[PDB]
């Protein structure tokens, strides 16, 4: 029984969807199990690397937060008074013994507290660099997939054989649609596994696609990233945050 | 200028731990999650530093403002020492004016 | 000493006149075209050009003015999908006529992006009007 | 690895306990049930007459508005009167 | 079409490992480090300058300055409680109606304008409203039940020509917010309340029937509709018997803020609902 | 590091804490409660909202109390609640 | 739960490519014969999805992910599999390249 899968949403008259194969993760052999279509405005736009760098950096920055202070001159112990008078003694003249000149003196500059290196990419921006990371994932041979991600065993090895037999490569992000209805026997398998790791569909970001060598995706998990990132390209500005309610948004 | 002599234990550093490979998931959690939650709260630490930027003057000011109420008495003079002394150097010092 | 008050659902429905759209409506059809604001839809079929220059979220054709150092005038052309070449000599070949000579473009390919110096913004909707964008 | 489950808002209403001298104080204004009673309404548990003033609120700004908005033909008369005088 | 994507294939594996940013997007940092960059590092020899001491911006070096010696005059004073209006031209309301943003099969209010993103309204910058201006009166061919602020005596003509209805109504900042922001008014949890009346200054603008005031009196709408059609030189259409004749001439209470509601009323959307206060005292006060 | 408590709740956690806390109900009630002094050096106005006259526009406007010092002696008899300005 | 033995992934046009193509055009229509066989759209998702996996069994080589969209018809697919797949990499082919006397190249891992 094939499985086919049609594109859900509206196809721009001048561009034809790109098709791509449904395997499945039960047999080694079994590699052509369905035919499914994918918008061309997500896994074939044009790719933009530098709006994967822009991406991939905004994602390892703005979380940073640096712990280092390094104490100034006005926070050093001591250093209260003058060490000697100003004229007379022939030596250098001094302020306090803690300037950044002395041994134990304070730092001129260095950091100072923590350091927060937060910003925020326009959302526009982070779903074209989504768009743009699939897009690559699937030109260059690196994107699978599968169906209801379901396995035979629990053993770690069955992943790591089937993975060597299809040639997928070093590393492998498996995609499914919710956390709490990812089956027991690939949660197992995956939870022993370095290299394999298996996320969400909302954990979905251009670091760990890049990361990884190859992407595996179910058909809900492409059917809810095509919905979610189409929804960009036809929306009015917020007028207010859209976690509030709309007339066509939840 | 001397240099030590014998070769320092090589780091056996991995990229494939929990941290590594696990990096940043939910950075797309609204895009991806039918906006509830900003990228804002998955940062931890400090209160006055969750999701926000600002130049040493302005995150002095911040700190005060939030959490001044709890530092320690030499932290709270030093805080408000690098206030005044910020607050002068960029009111009234500088070049370009 | 709560007042005592009247639950109905009667009058909620027009509370949903009063929720705005999160998407862009696509423009309703008219009988007769260009509409009075002078809007016009674009062509059924696509035309057999080697290059697509997709319309904008709004319905509009993405042709811009841009302004650098204040007297810096300059046309951008945006959205453009396919040999965007073949865009730039077919601009430069309309416009030759109108200026005496060759206009200086720049072709940003990885972007998909035409920059003409000066102020053809109205001329270029009106040819790609013509053409079928 | 297994990712760690996503971070997900809760839809139940929250009160803060009044008894911690801890809690904020925007947290224990009237306007924070208000504005949970908006956000839930059933599950919320506020009583909806609260909304509305009270006797001595309504008094007051029954005050308020009498001593700072004029009567339509109270301000159309001193209007007149002004045009009178200007003429 | 997209080439990249073919060109692709040949290239190796995309990964963080060969990422450049666009050439130009990031200009380097230069540091007071070197032969060319040290050596006073930029600053000058002495004087203020090199040490950081330099007056202010208006200071001149002891002469009177500039921004001083001009005399005070009246140019921004009371400017923030002069009258904004946001205008609104003819051509714009064509466009958003040609495009679909806002249907004049239904009455156009500000709430609609805004929803439709036609206009902008900013209340905290002193903003009153939308007003009418006739920059597209030539080309205007829609018949709608618009509802503004102030309405240009042109725009107004050029509306009734196509047999349309202007009124101009009166918001107080409150109730300007919460028309412009229903939803988050909503969820604020508080009852509608009243809609302030205009104040003096006002009062003479809204209460002509030449201006389509709110507060005017009804009889000498056709008058002055028959006067605007006979200095305009077009026949003034038979509004009556139309078959929106409804929808042309809905209009709201004084005291309204939206249509339909009313003051006191509390819009429970979490179930959807809406509470009515039944208090003699409270049904007074919103009715007042 | 910082405090878990802000310092300003210090003194109303130990009064919540030990022998402060078997004190009578009412008695804490009593100190706890902060009522207005009446105006003894300065003199109130009446509304809260007044007409600027220069500006022509009605603004808020409140009441700051005037800090008075009490000496030691005045605990020492009846002063009608004024003090040393 | 046995693993079966890697493929090489070396392919290598037979000389019956255009044989083997017209059965399975065939086996997979079902209908008649037209004048330009070669000429036939792939459009219907079902018939394009059968013809390419039985193609795939029969040579034991699969069209790439990315060239599905390209696969339009079958002057297309005929295009596709008259060109042969090297897996060997460079220093594999300069390997066997015939490499001079005075070349000598020893392989370190
Ligand atoms: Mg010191
Ligand atoms: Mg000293
Ligand atoms: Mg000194
Ligand atoms: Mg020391
Ligand atoms: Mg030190
Ligand atoms: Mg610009
Ligand atoms: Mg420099
Ligand atoms: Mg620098
Ligand atoms: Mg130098
Ligand atoms: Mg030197
Ligand atoms: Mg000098
Ligand atoms: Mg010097
Ligand atoms: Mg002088
Ligand atoms: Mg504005």
């Amino acid at each position: 029984p094939p499985v086919l899968r049609k594109c859900e949403l509206p196809v721009p008259a001048h561009r034809r969807p790109v098709q791509a194969w449904i395997e499945s993760l039960r047999g080694y052999e079994q590699e052509r199990v369905g035919l499914t279509e994918l918008h061309p405005d997500v896994f074939s736009t044009a790719p933009r690397l530098d709006i994967l760098h822009q991406v991939a950096i905004w994602q390892k920055n703005f979380k940073r937060i640096s712990y280092a202070k390094t104490k100034t001159r006005a926070e050093v112990r001591g250093g209260g008074r003058k060490p000697w008078v100003q004229k007379g003694s022939g030596r250098a003249r001094h302020g306090s013994i803690r300037s950044p000149i002395w041994r134990g003196g304070g730092v001129a500059h260095g950091p100072r507290g923590p350091t927060s290196y937060y910003y925020m990419l326009p959302m526009k921006v982070r779903v074209q660099g989504l768009k743009v990371a699939l897009t690559v994932k699937l030109a260059q041979d690196d994107l699978h997939i599968v169906d209801s991600l379901e396995l035979p065993t629990a053993d770690p090895q069955y992943l790591i054989e089937l993975a060597r037999y299809r040639r997928w490569g070093d590393s492998v992000l498996l995609v499914d649609l919710e956390h709490e209805d990812m089956p027991q026997n690939v949660v197992a398998a995956t939870s022993g596994l370095k290299t394999f790791n298996l996320v969400p569909a909302v954990g979905l970001n251009v670091h760990s696609m890049l990361k990884h060598q190859t992407l595996v995706l179910t058909l809900p998990t492409v059917a809810f990233l095509e919905e979610k990132l189409l929804w960009h390209n036809s929306r009015y500005t917020p007028l207010y945050p859209f976690r509030l309610p709309y007339c066509d948004f939840p | 200028f001397h240099v030590r002599v014998t070769l320092p234990p090589r780091k056996v550093v991995d990229r494939w731990n929990e941290k590594r490979a696990m990096f940043g998931v939910y950075d797309n959690i609204g895009i991806l999650g039918n906006f509830e939650k900003h990228p804002k709260e998955l940062i931890k630490g400090p209160i006055w530093l969750r999701g926000w930027k600002g130049n040493e003057l302005q995150r002095c000011i911040r700190k005060k403002r939030m959490v001044g109420n709890r530092m320690f008495i030499d932290d709270l003079h030093n805080l408000n020492k690098r206030i005044s002394y910020l607050y002068k150097h960029f009111n009234r010092h500088g070049k370009y004016r | 000493e709560y007042p005592s008050f009247v639950e109905s659902v009667d009058e909620y429905h027009f509370v949903e006149r009063l929720l705005p759209p999160a998407s862009i409506p696509r423009p309703p059809k008219h009988e007769h075209y260009p509409t009075p604001s002078g809007w016009q839809p674009p062509r059924d079929p696509a035309p057999s050009l080697p290059y697509f220059v997709r319309r904008s979220r709004m319905h509009n054709i993405p042709v811009y003015r841009d302004i650098t150092h204040g007297n810096r005038q300059m046309t951008v052309i945006r959205k453009v999908e396919g040999d965007i070449w073949a865009l730039q000599k077919d601009v430069e070949d309309f416009l030759s006529p109108l200026l005496g000579k060759t206009p200086v473009t720049q072709v940003n390919e990885v972007t998909g992006t035409l920059r003409v110096k000066g102020y053809f913004d109205q001329q270029l909707k009106a040819w790609l009007l013509e053409k079928g964008f | 690895y297994r990712a760690r489950p996503p971070p997900r808002r809760s839809q139940e209403p929250r009160w803060p306990d009044p008894d911690d001298p801890l809690t904020p104080r925007w947290q224990l204004s009237p306007r924070y049930a208000a504005k949970q009673f908006a956000r839930h309404g059933a599950a919320s548990g506020v009583a909806a007459g609260s909304l509305w003033p009270s006797q001595e609120q309504l008094r007051e700004l029954e005050a308020e508005e009498r001593e700072w908005y004029p009567s339509l033909a109270a301000m159309q008369e001193s209007l007149r009167v002004q045009q009178l005088a200007e003429e | 079409g997209p080439r990249a994507l073919d060109l692709l294939r040949a290239l190796p594996r995309v990964s963080l490992a060969n990422l450049k940013p666009n050439p130009g997007s990031r200009k380097p940092e230069r540091r007071p480090r070197g032969r060319r960059r040290g050596r006073k590092c930029g600053r000058g020899h002495k004087g203020e300058r090199q040490r950081g001491t330099r007056p202010r911006l208006g200071f001149e070096g002891g002469q009177t300055p500039f921004y001083l010696r001009i005399p005070k005059y009246g140019f921004n004073e009371g400017h923030s409680f002069r009258h904004q209006y946001q205008p609104l031209s003819l051509n714009r309301l064509q466009y958003l109606i040609d495009l679909g943003r806002v249907d004049p099969t239904q009455p156009i209010d500000l709430t609609q304008l805004v929803n439709g993103r036609g206009v902008t309204i900013q209340p905290s910058k002193r903003d009153y409203g939308v007003q009418l201006v006739e920059e597209g009166a030539d080309t205007f061919k829609a018949k709608v039940n618009i509802e503004v602020q102030m309405a240009s005596e042109l725009a107004i003509a050029a509306i009734e020509k196509n047999g349309g209805v202007v009124t101009t109504a009166f918001y107080d900042p409150r109730s300007l917010e919460i028309l412009c922001k229903p939803v988050p008014f909503f969820l604020r949890g508080q009852p509608i309340p009243k809609r302030m009346l205009p104040p003096e200054a006002l009062v003479p603008y809204y209460t002509d029937a030449k201006n389509r005031g709110y507060l005017a009196d009804p009889a000498r709408f056709p008058e002055a509709r028959l006067e605007l059609a006979r200095k305009y030189g077009y026949v003034l259409p038979d509004i009556t018997k139309d078959e929106l004749f409804k929808m042309l001439s809905t209009r709201k209470d004084p005291r309204q803020i939206f249509f339909g509601l009313a003051p006191g009323w509390v819009v429970n959307m979490a179930d959807k609902k809406i509470l009515k206060p039944t208090d003699e005292n409270l049904l007074k006060y919103y009715s007042s | 590091p910082l405090h878990k408590v802000p310092v300003g709740l210090w003194k109303q956690l130990r009064l919540w804490e030990g022998i402060y806390s078997r004190l009578p109900r009412h008695y804490l009630r009593s100190l706890e409660e902060a009522r207005t002094p009446t105006p003894v050096h300065y003199r109130p106005h009446g509304a809260k909202f007044k007409i600027n006259p220069k500006n022509w526009q009605r603004e808020r406007v409140e009441d700051v109390p005037i800090p008075v010092h009490y000496p030691p002696e005045s605990q020492l008899g009846l002063w009608g609640g004024e003090g040393w300005v | 739960l046995v693993c079966p033995p890697i493929q090489s992934r070396t392919y290598i046009p037979p000389e019956d490519l255009q044989s083997r193509l017209e059965s399975h055009v065939k086996e997979v229509f079902g209908s008649s014969v037209p004048s330009n066989w070669q000429d036939i759209s792939l459009e219907d998702v079902h018939l394009k999805f059968s013809f390419l996996a039985r193609l795939a069994n029969d040579l034991r080589h699969a069209v790439p992910n990315s060239r599905l969209h390209q696969m339009c018809r079958v002057r297309d697919v005929l295009d596709f599999y008259n060109v042969p797949v090297q897996d060997r990499s460079k220093f594999d082919e300069l390997i066997a390249s015939n490499l001079p006397h005075n070349l000598k190249i020893t392989w370190g891992y």
